[PDB]
RNA sequence: UCUAGUCCGACUUUGUGAAAUGACGUUAUUUUACUUAUUCCGUGAAUCGGAAGCGGGUUUUUGGACCCAAGGCUCGCUUCGCGGGCCGA
RNA sequence: UUUAACAGCCUGCCCACCCUGGAAUCGGCUCAGCCGGAGGUAGGGUCCAGCGGCUGGAAGAGCACCGCACGUGGUGUCCGGUGCGCUCCCGGCGGCCCUUGAAAAUCCGGAGGACCGAAUGCCGUCCACGCCCGGUCGUACUCAUAACCGCAUCAG
RNA sequence: GUCGAUCCUAAGGGUCGGGGGAACCCCGACAGAUAGCGCGUCGCGCGUACUCCGAAAGGGAAUCGGGUUAAAAUUCCU
């Protein structure tokens, strides 16, 4: 009954990233995690450059 | 170089058959022609009522004939168009076809031409 | 006589293992470059029950080393594992409960489970609930390690064999009494056709060496030699001793 | 253009997926490929008896080209050439001559020439399978005092005589116009095979371990050598 | 009176070495070395071996994501667009 | 004393979810639980179920009744209540396990964005409407103190 | 076309190759150059040895009233 020919498009989709697969809360958690984890990698990268030049 | 650790049989050329002689000298004759398909109309009292009530002709047909071939056989034989064909296999092992003509044709008129009425 | 019960099991038939609802074999990843040299991070997604197996199992997802896809694995769950936990497998993985390390990198006295016998066999020792192996010592010259198995036996294994840090979860299962034939019925319903057991002395001579007699009794020593042929080898097989294990015997 | 930038990839364990690499040495080859490669390895692992080891000592590349160049000058006639002369003779017969000088081929025919002492040079292929067909030829040539050489390629010999392969070739006599260079070739060939035949009868071949085994063995003896000076 | 199985020895599969000891250049016994026979384990056969560079004396607070190369150099080019080569690896 | 599939609109159960707001004198809440600074109560929303409501289908049908002829006409098919009731379906919660209670076809959604149009006429389009097509075999009947088995029209 | 079979897979069954076997037969994807698929228009990419049988109670595209026979209908008529 979900077949495209038998169901209108608006009833089988959610207008959001990962719509219909992840809830709104789950999408929010992933976005924050992706941003914060990526920021922490930048801090690690910079932190080791200050110690690398120590010589 | 190879980027896959699994060896796959390479594609090789394949030719089509070009026999030096035909296995059969000539094609077989058609064993399911229009006359073979349509054996004879059914003239039972139950069958006759369908000629006028439903504009339907009841035929006994070859058991190997399908609805598509029955439709073409009736067109070639009696030069009439069919609305739909219903078929069944009778308890005696023969096949019966209920052939309903389109409104443009009258089954009673065609039945008289056949010679059952 | 006829074929005794013990002999009929080898043919399979109604004595095959009941495995319809089992989740699959529980084993380590296949040994690869990442685990041999560095470490690979995995994440526990769920801790599941495997019918017929007391120990819970853990589903772990890994990033494939060279393919763009996920790599699913099924591990025997160690006590303390939880969903969302990061699991590290490899030579340089830290010594923490749940991580899988080669025995070479595990110090003496550590508690490990699912220990490999051959490098890359993916785990054969200490897999039951509440069981574990203890690393005894290392032999750098031979490249081997000594571990104490659950039965109390000491075994030599190559230092490359992998092992998970910690003990198998679900321990203490056998302490609880069953109290009922029905509970035993449900236990073995999902294992194999081995229950209930009829005593040999309750049978007729035709189908068991212990059968027959106007009284229920064995009539000959129940200790049978190692080389006895099938159908004759019933009772206490190659028993070095019998009777209550008192003193140093029960050590 | 400032819009272009470098997007480096950090590889390593747990890093960016490595690009396509050559995994040729790890390919799981078909059965046929695996067997022929193991066959080559097994031959050099086992000790090769001298009678079979003498076939590894083939003629030098530099001298081989000179020898093969001379053979090309004595090729047997082709099928078309053979027919073309038989019609020139039929017409000649209707209208009311020199012995050819060509290479002799065929193991059965060559062995007869060697036994009759009419052969002046025998060329033997090193890759005859089964090897028993020619493993005895060097001994026969040595006993008959006929110079012989072992060259690489039965297919190369076969190409001279317009055949897919040839186990050995023979020269009963060369044309007088080039008997000087041919004589020099015999001296070099006779000094490399016939003169060394006696000393090669005790040279066992093979016994060569794999590269990993050799490296592992060389490391062990360094420890012994390093402990000898102290 | 026999028998499947099973245990045990010899020969065979079955080769390459060394040492100790013993017998008459051969030769038995014992221990040990080699790897290609043979046997076993693993995988969708995915970084094995050696030697260099580099570092000193490549990924770990998080239940995310990660593929088909950016870039540099260099030829052909039916040119500012296509097709190759070598680095990146 | 009736109202089918199907189509549209409305409704929005029990849950889940969102916004505002910031709680001890703790409050909310079920038959039972239980929930709250990891954001309760409260106020206002979103979504989900339907074998729910209205209309179309559809009274032109069916049924009942009264006639006329021996097909045909008329009238009615209306308004409420009740439940530890029965059958089936669904919802949500709880108990139980050394028991945790199939697979695949198929279908839907998502991440990624190679590649692609137009200078506005082409390109793209899971939208509406229109057009065409629909194989083969089974289909009667008994299902049992007489159609099955028991030698039978058998108290099994 | 709309109810089923047909399709899917379950316990399992039947098999290639290989390994056994005087042979009838035994094991059954375990000794192996899989089946092919996708996208362009014959080329590229992918590719882990079964496109098999196995359910009229498991999974599963779509039909509803009204009428009609001596005997059929969610199949005939509207
Ligand atoms: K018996
Ligand atoms: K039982
Ligand atoms: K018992
Ligand atoms: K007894
Ligand atoms: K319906
Ligand atoms: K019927
Ligand atoms: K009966
Ligand atoms: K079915
Ligand atoms: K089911
Ligand atoms: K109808
Ligand atoms: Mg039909
Ligand atoms: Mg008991
Ligand atoms: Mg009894
Ligand atoms: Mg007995
Ligand atoms: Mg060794
Ligand atoms: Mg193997
Ligand atoms: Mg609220
Ligand atoms: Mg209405
Ligand atoms: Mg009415
Ligand atoms: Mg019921
Ligand atoms: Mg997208
Ligand atoms: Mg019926
Ligand atoms: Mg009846
Ligand atoms: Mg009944
Ligand atoms: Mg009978
Ligand atoms: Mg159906
Ligand atoms: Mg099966
Ligand atoms: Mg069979
Ligand atoms: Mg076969
Ligand atoms: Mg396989
Ligand atoms: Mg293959
Ligand atoms: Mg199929
Ligand atoms: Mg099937
Ligand atoms: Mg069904
Ligand atoms: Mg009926």
């Amino acid at each position: 009954e979900y077949k495209r020919s038998r169901l209108s498009r608006n009833r089988r989709t959610v207008n959001r990233a990962y719509g219909g697969v992840l809830s709104g809360s789950a999408v929010r958690e992933r976005i924050i995690r992706a941003f914060l984890v990526e920021e922490q990698k930048i801090v690690k990268k910079v932190l080791k450059i200050q110690k690398a030049k120590e010589k | 170089i190879r980027t896959k650790v699994t060896f796959h049989r390479p594609k090789t050329l394949k030719k089509d058959r070009s026999p030096k002689y035909p296995r059969v000298s000539a094609p077989g004759r058609n064993r399911l022609d229009q006359y073979a398909i349509l054996k004879y109309p059914l003239t039972t009292e139950s069958a006759m009522k369908k000629i006028e009530d439903n504009n339907t002709l009841v035929f006994i047909v070859d058991i190997k004939a399908d609805k598509k071939k029955i439709k073409d056989a009736v067109k070639k034989m009696y030069d009439i168009q069919i609305k739909k064909v219903n078929t069944l296999i009778r308890p005696d092992g023969t096949k019966k076809a209920y052939v309903r003509l389109t409104p443009d044709y009258d089954a009673l008129d065609v039945a008289n031409k056949i010679g059952i009425i | 006589g006829r074929v005794i019960r013990a002999q009929r099991k080898g043919a399979g038939s109604v004595f095959k293992s009941h495995t319809h609802h089992r989740k699959g074999p529980a084993r380590f990843r296949t040994l690869d470059f990442g685990e041999r040299n560095g470490y690979l991070k995995g994440v526990i997604t769920e801790v599941i029950h495997d019918p017929g197996r007391g120990a819970p199992l853990a589903r772990v997802t890994f990033r494939h080393p060279f393919r763009y896809k996920h790599q699913k694995e099924l591990f025997v769950a160690a006590e303390g594992m939880y969903t969302g936990q990061f699991v590290y497998c490899g030579k340089k993985a830290t010594l923490m409960v749940g991580n899988v390390l080669p025995l070479r990198s595990i110090p003496e006295g550590a508690v490990v489970c699912n220990v490999e016998h051959k490098v890359g066999d993916r785990g054969v020792f200490a897999r039951c609930s509440g069981d574990y192996a203890i690393v005894i010592s290392h032999n750098p010259d031979n490249g081997t390690t000594r571990v104490k198995l659950p039965s109390g036996a000491k075994k030599i294994v190559p230092s490359g064999c992998r092992a998970m840090i910690g003990q198998v979860a679900g321990g203490g299962r056998t302490e609880k009494p069953m109290l009922k034939a029905g509970n035993a019925y449900h236990k073995y319903r999902v294992k194999r056709n081995c229950w209930p057991k009829v005593r040999g002395v309750a049978m007729n001579p035709v189908e068991h060496p212990h059968g027959g007699g106007n009284h229920q009794h064995i009539g000959h020593a129940s200790t049978v030699r190692r080389d006895a042929p099938p159908g004759q080898k019933v009772g206490l097989i190659a028993a070095r001793r019998t009777g209550r294990l008192r003193g140093q015997a029960r050590a | 253009n400032p819009l272009f930038e470098k997007r480096p990839k950090q590889f390593g364990i747990g890093g960016a997926l490595p690009p396509k690499k050559d995994v040729t040495r790890n390919v799981r080859w078909p059965r046929n490929v695996t067997l022929q490669r193991k066959k080559r390895i097994l031959k050099m692992r086992l000790k090769v008896p001298p009678a079979l080891n003498q076939f590894t000592k083939t003629l030098d590349k530099n001298l081989a080209t000179t020898l093969f160049k001379m053979l090309l000058k004595y090729r047997p006639e082709d099928k078309a050439a053979k027919k073309e002369r038989l019609v020139k003779r039929a017409q000649a017969e209707a209208e009311g001559t020199k012995k050819p000088i060509i290479v002799k081929y065929g193991l059965k025919h060559i062995t007869y020439l060697i036994e009759q002492n009419k052969a002046q040079l025998v060329v033997i292929a090193h890759d005859v399978d089964p090897i028993e067909l020619v493993v005895w030829l060097p001994a026969l040539c040595r006993k008959m005092e006929i110079p012989y050489c072992i060259v690489k390629g039965k297919a190369r010999l076969g190409s001279i005589v317009h055949k897919k392969t040839a186990s050995a070739l023979c020269l009963t006599t060369v044309k007088n116009e080039d008997k000087m260079e041919f004589s020099r070739v015999l001296e070099a060939i006779k000094a490399n095979f016939n003169d060394k035949y006696e000393e090669n009868r005790k040279k066992w071949g093979g016994g060569i371990m794999g590269s990993k085994s050799q490296a592992r063995t060389k490391a062990k003896e360094r420890v012994l050598a390093k402990e000898a000076a102290q």
